């Protein structure tokens, strides 16, 4: 509810492999939540893709990532360093359920990866190499 | 001189077997006022790099009053290293030039010292102004 959807696209909706899910892609604007009350009531630019599913409930993620975002701000408050994605899932009916999808997914089945890093960044002698390793392990 | 401790490793030799050559064929360029200040400088600019808060980004540095710029490696032991090795050929060839001319290098040093801007950051380490003096009473 943080950002209102300025267009729709129509011919980049695809069904997902799963039971047919599909796709339903937005071009949005990020504006808030009181102003967009408003708006709504009236009526940080980019494009949201989520994937529509029936058949399924998941509300065993829906602790997941209630207790992801308690970690995440833990460690903001102390002051370290680790990376987790906490995106959004609702769950809108029995079996109805809309989750939102990371752009831009290279999974490990796509895919040694060691030698795909040493291809892409050299030898230890390449800032981006050592970046890459340190963005890995946090 | 500025590409002495280049960040490959056949670049760095072969700039030392350069120089090398270049500074015995033409011996007067030891005692040049221009030089030691260029040395000096890259000194105190790779000391401040030493012991920066390793985890910090931009490892890029500037050198003043001339234009060239310092990559410097990761790792806490390369730094040293790295810094350790260049403090040899400085003291080498300040020894050398004493050896042969000492009232013109020694009235250099002299004027290097009286610096109003080193004055500020004298309170600070600024490991160049301990060097000529060690170098001149040692």
């Amino acid at each position: 509810p943080e950002a209102i959807v300025l267009d729709i696209d129509y011919k980049s909706g695809t069904p997902m492999q799963s039971k047919a899910p599909y796709l339903a892609k937005f071009k949005v604007k990020r504006c808030g939540v009181s102003e967009l009350e408003k708006e709504g009531l009236r009526c940080k630019i980019s494009w949201q893709a989520a994937i529509f599913k029936v058949g399924d409930d998941c509300r065993q993620d829906m602790l997941a990532l209630q207790i992801i975002d308690l970690f995440k701000n833990i460690f903001q408050l102390v002051g370290l360093d680790l990376f987790v994605f906490p995106y959004r899932v609702v769950a809108t009916a029995p079996g109805c359920g809309v989750i939102e999808c990371i752009p831009d997914c290279t999974s490990r089945d796509q895919l040694g990866m060691y030698d795909y890093f040493t291809r892409q960044y050299g030898d230890e002698s390449t800032l981006a190499f050592q970046q890459a390793r340190y963005n890995f392990i946090r | 001189l500025v590409n002495f401790n280049h960040i490959h490793k056949r670049i760095r030799r072969v700039a030392d077997k350069y120089l090398s050559g270049l500074v015995d064929k033409f011996p007067h360029l030891l005692w040049s006022g221009t030089v030691l200040k260029t040395m000096l400088d890259i000194l105190q600019t790779l000391s401040l790099s030493l012991s920066a808060d390793i985890h910090k980004d931009q490892p890029y540095y500037d050198i003043p009053d001339a234009p060239y710029r310092i990559t410097v490696p990761d790792t806490y032991e390369a730094r040293e290293s790295i810094v350790k090795d260049f403090a040899a050929r400085c003291g080498m060839i300040l020894q050398e030039a004493m050896k042969w001319a000492p009232t013109v290098t020694k009235s250099h040093l002299q004027e290097y010292l009286n610096k109003h801007q080193n004055w500020v950051s004298g309170l600070s380490q600024h490991t160049g102004l301990a060097m000529a003096t060690e170098s001149i009473l040692h």
